[PDB]
């Protein structure tokens, strides 16, 4: 062949410019094999480049960047790639072209990513000739009919336009602009870019054929733009299209928060029937009507368990988790036969277990927000009248509105500290988020003396009313106060109430993240680790993550390692699978608060999820031998199996009988016990009708459930907060509704066993065992005997139909549809749920369905 | 579809790597 570049690289040397280009194009040509000789002569391809060159200025770039790939360089073989110019021909097959084809994405992403963040105009150029081989391959990759990943690069690459460009001028707009959404809200991470991104996506969805209502109103509220959402509605109203305004008002009150609703409701505010119930909707008032309606119409709740529990309870701490398990298993329903029934341990309460009692009154009416007020009054000391307020906020739950002005006054006019303690924690659940100054000031004044009791709801409630308003008075006053007090019960309250108060926001939090965690006061930390959880909740955000991990192990309060776990969870919950990974070690522990956060932070993130490994690690750790391990543990499996059958996890029997067991035991600790009871009362939370996820239907992180689950894991140092996870349940329910507003006889249609969705049978009264006789004795003669004796002697169907009131379970919505395309028409597809508006085109009679009484 | 994993990989690269930060330094604290 050749053997040897040499003579090649030495015509380079000449002074002779016609020479020298004869001498490149060969170099080129054996480039593939002589890059070994060529690199040490390197240095006089660099010179010849840097300068006028004719044609060396050219190929000996391209010269260059093939050499120096070959070498190993990548960072100086671009420079040159780049300087070579039209040379490059990125349209080849070449294996050197596709990899400095990948290098210069790679560092075209890393430049826009690096210098995107950093001011306006004070931007470090890019390369136009980058830029153009970048461009280049966007639009190789578009003339390959390969529409889908133009959109990645363009993302990785932070620039707009061709995103925009290329999800807009390509087919199957719909599946393009659904795959965009996914990326939008899973994986990526910068919220200003996912923003910028969710911005370019609606503006498509406008100026689409046919405006998608629904995904518009879903990235309007990510971007919290309710003047927008409000222009769409009036629109959406001046033109003829009622249903479209009906779902999205629904969809609307689902996802978004208070203050954003109460935003939209105003600037709707600035025939008029419609902009009225619009109003309505966005207020709620039938959303909780449907959903108080749906639970009592089935309210299909089992009294047998409760009573066994009963029969076997002994201690005061037994008596008040079956009172809080008797609330969860009745939540939403406004049936309390169970303590209407036992009046007389009903009143062997005492003291605080009066007050939750009366909290439990509240979470069963939770929602019957009609008969509120003179109910609590008709159902009637200081420790009652305390419980009867905390009871009425946990009624009126976060939309509350109309009786905050009540709570404020009665508070005001409160002597007693228990019931200053019962209102502040009414008045913060009625006005959670709403960020109202005189509520506020309020609970400032209440909270500013020295009393446990009345501080530590004071502060709680000072946290929901904050929620998420980030105010610097607010963090600034709680802290001082937090600072400056005596009463560690004071400091719980105020640590769950800056937690609180600084949810939501991702990156906006870790200045005060940063103080509370170097703060040396260890409930401080704590509350550092809980606002880690609030502020990066949901997010799977791996500094956060790193944090909380960190303070899992180096801090020396064991409160704070607990708290840090469970922030773990708060934080890994939209990625069931991923916790039981990070979990399956810490609970593993030495340290038993760690366990027992490892065991609450599994119950978090996989609650109303019924996930495998969660369990196969929660039921070694529910058999443990320290007290509250196992607690922590049976209330976790709880929270992950809420609503779940034998046949989709078949160990929900098993932990059913486990927690008979314990209950029914003489030596498992009272703890032990009261971490059983509660289980049982999660499990079968609102009468097998409300499941736990902390986001909505469509992704949205659903704030009341986090708050609720939030302060229910806070829990542990006041028992009163336990009612809190009240907040954290949601009806599993589709609901069909016409456009008269009212709930028509539908029949849904769900394609699979009427046994993995069904509700758990009763399980009747155990039935009296005789004595028996034991294996009458065998004789000699007795076969003998026996021998004389003995001489002289399915369809399983695969069909599934509910009423309109469908308690479908949430892994029950993919499967599901009606019989042959009923007169109903879904607006959207069966697997959201929630409220469906179905159209209707055939006109008929239209039977309604009945409002039964709100009595159970 | 590759945009995608894409992602998932690096996500759980980062999240592999934070996890055996946390597993160093809880062996260091059970060593002593």
């Amino acid at each position: 062949m050749i053997t040897s570049a040499a003579g090649i690289i030495s015509l380079l040397d000449e002074d002779e410019p016609q020479l020298k280009e004869f001498a490149l194009h060969k170099l080129n040509a054996v480039v593939n094999d002589f890059w070994a000789e060529i690199s040490e002569s390197v240095d006089k391809i660099e010179v010849l480049y840097e300068d006028e060159g004719f044609r060396s200025r050219q190929f000996a770039a391209l010269v260059a960047s093939k050499v120096f790939y070959h070498l190993g360089a990548f960072e100086e073989s671009l420079n040159y790639a780049l300087g070579a110019g039209d040379l490059f021909n990125v349209n080849d097959n070449s294996e050197y072209v596709e990899t400095i084809i990948a290098k210069c994405i790679d560092h075209y992403t890393k430049q826009c990513v690096e210098n995107a963040d950093l001011p306006e105009g004070e931007k470090k150029p890019i390369d136009q000739r980058l830029e153009g081989i970048v461009n280049k391959m966007f639009q190789r990759c578009l003339d390959d009919h390969k529409y889908k990943q133009a959109i990645g690069i363009a993302l990785e690459t932070r620039r707009l336009d061709v995103f925009e460009k290329t999800i807009l001028e390509s087919n199957d707009v719909p599946g393009m602009l659904a795959y965009s959404l996914k990326l939008c809200m899973s994986l990526m991470q910068n919220k200003q870019f996912r923003n910028k991104v969710l911005r370019v996506l609606v503006k498509i969805y406008m100026n689409l054929e046919k405006p998608d209502f629904i995904n518009v109103c879903q990235c309007l509220i990510f971007l919290d733009d309710p003047q927008a959402v409000s222009d769409i509605l009036e629109k959406l109203v001046k033109e003829d299209n009622l249903l479209m305004a009906y779902q999205i008002c629904f969809d609307l009150y689902e996802s978004a928060s208070q203050q954003f609703l109460s935003s939209v409701i105003q600037n709707l505010r600035t025939p008029k029937d419609q902009t009225l119930k619009m109003i309505k909707i966005l207020s709620g008032e039938m959303a909780i009507e449907l959903h108080l309606q749906f639970l009592i119409r089935n309210n299909n709740t089992d009294l047998m368990i409760l009573k066994n529990t009963k029969d076997a309870v002994r201690n005061s701490v037994c008596h008040t988790a079956t009172v809080i398990a008797n609330s969860f298993m009745h939540c939403g329903t406004t049936s309390d036969q169970f303590l209407r029934d036992n009046l007389e341990w009903l009143a062997r309460a005492t003291n605080w277990a009066k007050f939750t009692a009366t909290a439990s009154l509240g979470v069963i009416h939770k929602g019957h927000e009609k008969e509120a007020l003179q109910l609590m009054a008709t159902y009637l000391s200081a420790y009652q009248e305390g419980g009867g307020l905390y009871a009425l906020g946990l009624i009126h739950a976060n939309h509350g509105g109309d009786i905050i002005d009540y709570l404020l006054n009665q508070l005001k006019n409160a002597s007693n500290d228990i019931v200053r303690h019962g209102g502040s924690l009414g008045l913060g659940l009625a006005a959670m988020g709403t960020a109202r100054q005189d509520v506020y000031d309020l609970l400032k004044t209440n909270l500013y003396q020295d009393d446990a009791v009345t501080g530590e709801a004071a502060g709680l409630a000072l946290g929901l009313v904050m929620l998420g308003s980030k105010n610097a008075q607010a963090i600034e006053d709680m802290v001082g106060y937090a600072q400056e007090t005596q009463h560690e019960k004071i400091l719980r309250g105020l640590a769950v109430g800056i937690a609180l108060v600084m949810y939501g926001r991702m990156e906006e939090a870790d200045a005060l993240i940063e103080s509370l965690c170097r703060d040396k006061d260890p409930i401080l930390r704590r509350s550092g680790m809980y606002t880690v959880a609030m502020a990066y909740c949901g997010s799977g955000n791996n500094k956060a993550i790193r944090r909380l991990l960190h303070v899992a192990v180096s801090d020396v309060n064991d409160d704070v390692r607990r708290a840090a776990v469970e922030s773990l969870g708060f934080i890994l919950f939209r990625t069931p699978e991923q916790c039981p990974s990070v979990v399956s070690l810490l609970s593993e522990s030495y340290n038993p608060h760690v366990r027992y956060g490892a065991a609450m932070a599994l119950g978090i993130c996989c609650a109303g999820t019924g996930n495998k490994e969660a369990i196969n690690l929660l039921e070694p750790m529910t058999n443990d031998p320290v007290n509250y391990v196992r607690q922590g543990a049976l209330i976790a499996s709880a929270l992950i199996m809420i609503q779940q059958t034998e046949i989709t996890c078949p160990k929900v029997n098993q932990f059913r009988q486990l927690y008979s067991k314990v209950i029914n035991d003489k030596h498992d600790d009272v703890m032990a016990k009261f971490g059983a009871i509660l289980a049982q009362g999660i499990l079968d939370a609102g009468g097998h009708n409300v499941t736990i996820s902390l986001q909505s239907r469509t992704g949205h992180t659903h704030m009341p459930s986090v708050v609720g689950v939030l302060v229910f894991t806070q829990f542990w140092f006041w028992f009163p907060l336990s009612h809190f996870l009240s907040l954290a349940y949601t009806p599993t329910c589709v609901i069909g509704l016409n456009k008269d507003l009212k709930m028509p006889k539908v029949q849904y249609k769900s394609n699979c066993k009427p046994s993995t969705f069904a509700y758990p049978a009763p399980l009747e009264v155990p039935k009296e065992k005789e004595k028996e006789k034991v294996s009458t004795a065998v004789l000699s003669i007795t076969a003998k005997a026996k021998k004389k004796e003995k001489e002289k002697e399915e369809p399983e169907p695969n069909f599934q139909l509910l009423d309109n009131p469908a308690r479908v379970m949430p892994a029950q919505l993919k499967v599901l549809t009606m019989p042959e395309t009923c007169r109903y028409q879904p607006f959207k597809p069966l697997s959201i749920g929630g409220i469906i508006i179905l159209k209707d085109t055939s006109e008929d009679i239209e039977e309604l369905v009945e409002p039964v009484a709100a009595h159970g | 579809d590759l945009y995608s994993r894409y992602k998932k990989l690096q996500q759980e690269l980062e999240f592999l790597e934070v996890q055996e930060e946390y597993i160093k330094d809880e062996q260091k604290n059970l060593k002593k």
